[PDB]
């Protein structure tokens, strides 16, 4: 109802937030595999579908290696910083509102 | 297109070739 | 956490086959004698698995 | 959906230190003339696997000595020498040992870092 | 009674919780003795019977040893710390659904 | 099975013979 | 029981003490030619047990290693035998070098696990 | 947006890891010769960029062909001899990629503590959002 | 009121981020050569100003190219290379960017906790009663 | 008797003689 939608996009952004951290997490474990793909999720329109499983897609190349892997370890780490930063942002927005909803109660 | 970006397909696999075919 | 015995097993068999070289040219002046070959063998452990 | 995580390094992990080991062997061995049989010691090492149950962690499928041909030197007075007097010695690339010990130390601290971060961050979570 | 069966459900996951840390710690500490045997218990499967006297399986071992030594370090070390972060989820579960009874009486 | 997982009976004992007989 | 850590890992923290005393002992006496009374210097080794199913480790008991003396000639020693073969200690030195850093490793693991253990049973003593 | 400096700093830290690994590639090319389809080895460089979004991170466009002269070594028993009798060589220059090397690993490690510290920052940051 | 100190701040902050992001660009762009349209890049600063409306916060005015020497080096072998054969490199001085970063990294946490601060005291007066 | 127990007799000091008189 209303306590569930006031709520409803925080949580959502929350999860996928999540999700995405598993892929970086994935596809910087399999870093020696030749053949693997590197993969991950285009957040915005992952959250704005899902507001109104999980679609992920392929990364562009950096540069080219024989036994044909394609992660950047520079990249990843950027992105798993940035990743867990607004995870953090975003589980204190949470925390935030729901303190202030229930002082209302008082 | 920009290396980093998200794209919909893998691209081709690498080979090195010693000798051309 | 293993992976340092093997390699200081090498080590050790290397100190003693230094040993038995250094005894083979120490003697290199005794009468009737004979040298002494030296060779490293591999010794693989079969566990369960890997 | 993050309880996964530890499962992905933990099987990094293993992978990476299965790596090492092995490089640390064929290091040990690069000069062994024989096992115990009697064959002479041939070069191995891992072949990775992605462990998805769809992406997830690394895992060691196993293990296979390589093809490339193994060395041989002459020595006639050696019992282990064939008909034309040559004996087979491992093919070891100290350099790619070296350099292969190199990276799964560095892919091993990555990890490291990757799951202390994951875990500040779940025991970050309950405090909601 | 009621009371002691809706807490006891987590009173016995957080008990459980403690023993699988107990003897995580156990084989931590004789990690280097050698003709050891790492030991392990099947969560999910004990907190099923302990639900409707603890049962002990062997780790499967991942690399030879000489020594006789089966217990990992890295496997084990990762199964500590998902210990550890559970045990904790359960506390303040536990705690939280106490607080939540205690505050209705106010 | 897979390494890591959990089993009913012990690992048999490991021997690294000099030589086999 | 979580009380029982800290007699587990204290028990670990003394064998770990136990063995790296050990080892720097032999590393002082690698090259001590006689003891007290004309006995050659023997290197020692500790035997560890677990406490019991399964618990901490123990110290049974410190044992000279049964090796052959490494003897040498020095015929003008009064310590020398009919032939003039003075013995000396069997101790290498990679051997202890490898035991100080293990035991030093694993002595700063079993810290760690006492330190997370106390600080979950800290938080564990503010329930609700 | 506070977020562009993480942008900034891996822009920086992978053109700096292209920067040295084309050095790295010249380096193992120095006195290679008759590569693929027999054209002779030639070095190549990069050019960094910045991206006008003002302030912006660092590019590079594509890898550039050196135009400084093979060097013509005379050895007529090489199938590659000309009509002079003369190999084409490429052109290295060791000591500039050495120095190549050095700035890429120092404006890594300068990159990589900008990104220590700005991590440090926004990380202390959030503790006001309670 | 004591509110105003949460618009001082924000000022402050704003400015303070700006700083090290101008900062950060003259770092990773302190090699860079041949920007855009071919014009060599020229390092960069801000400029502090104070937002009166008597005393107040801060805010960043404009932004301006600093006016030290332009560094050259010598390769004929390019095609930037001028008449002379210089390639123009731009004038960023390593420590001075560092020490800014570290300066602005401090004073973003100081007004930070200037904010806590007041919002505890804010808080405090409503729970005066 | 085993060791990090506790007994009320106190040990006997501990003496390292160079040499057996």
């Amino acid at each position: 109802d209303r306590l569930d939608a006031a709520l409803r996009f925080q949580q959502e952004a929350l999860n996928l937030r999540a999700q995405r951290q598993e892929i970086l997490a994935a596809n910087i474990a399999n870093a020696d595999t030749p053949g693997y793909q590197a993969r991950d999720i285009d957040f915005a329109s992952e959250l704005k579908k899902v507001m109104v499983a999980v679609d992920l897609l392929y990364r562009v190349p950096d540069q080219p290696s024989l036994d044909g892997n394609t992660v950047d370890m520079d990249r990843e780490r950027t992105q798993f910083a940035d990743n867990s930063l607004k995870y953090q942002m975003g589980l204190t927005v949470l925390g935030s509102q729901l303190k202030g909803m229930m002082n209302v109660l008082q | 297109g920009v290396p980093g970006a998200l794209s919909n397909q893998p691209a081709p696999p690498n080979e090195a070739p010693i000798a051309t075919p | 956490d293993h992976a340092i015995y093997t390699a200081m097993g090498a080590a050790s068999q290397t100190l003693n086959q230094q040993a038995v070289t250094a005894s083979n040219l120490a003697n290199a002046s005794t009468p009737g004698f004979r040298a002494q070959l030296n060779a490293l063998r591999a010794v693989p452990v079969d566990g369960l698995s890997l | 959906a993050l309880l996964n995580i530890f499962d992905i390094a933990g099987s990094a992990l293993a992978a990476q230190s299965k790596r090492l080991n092995v490089a640390a062997s064929n290091l040990a061995n690069a000069d062994s003339v024989t096992g115990p049989d009697g064959q002479p010691y041939r070069a191995k090492q891992v072949v990775f696997q992605v462990d998805a149950a769809a992406t997830g962690g690394v895992k060691v499928a196993s293990v296979i000595e390589s093809q490339a041909p193994e060395k041989l030197v002459y020595e006639p007075g050696n019992p282990l020498a064939d008909a034309n007097g040559y004996v087979k010695m491992p093919n070891v690339d100290v350099v790619g040992e070296m350099v292969n010990t190199m990276s799964a130390s560095r892919s091993y601290q990555a990890n490291i870092e990757v799951l202390n971060t994951v875990k500040s961050m779940m025991l970050k979570t309950l405090t909601l």
